[PDB]
């Protein structure tokens, strides 16, 4: 965030000067990643079962 | 050199407000607390039972 101050009026002395101040930014990463899982069976127990 | 506001003098000029320029009036307690008994004059005698 930037800062704001409290300026004085006179032309010589030092309060006199508007401050200078700045905005910053960030960056964040969304990153895809896998997740996976292998399952294996016999073929004749996929047949012989009653379930799909 | 430059011109301060010290320089401009009464060129500008100082405002007014009444905005903090009022205050509520407190009556007495007592008026409003106790009967007020209306007198005629600077006396009343009032007997009480006393033994």
């Amino acid at each position: 965030l930037p800062e704001a101050d409290w300026v004085g009026e006179s032309a010589t002395d030092p309060e006199g000067v508007i401050k200078t101040s700045k905005v910053t930014w960030a960056n964040r990463t969304l990153v895809a990643e896998e997740v996976a899982v292998i399952i294996p069976v016999p073929e004749a127990v996929i047949d012989d079962a009653t379930v799909e | 050199a430059d011109i301060s506001r010290a320089e401009v003098a009464t060129l500008i000029e100082e405002g007014y407000s009444h905005s903090l320029l009022a205050a509520a009036k407190q009556g007495s307690t007592v008026l409003s607390a106790f009967q007020n008994v209306n007198m005629g004059t600077k006396t009343t005698h009032l007997p009480v039972l006393a033994t």
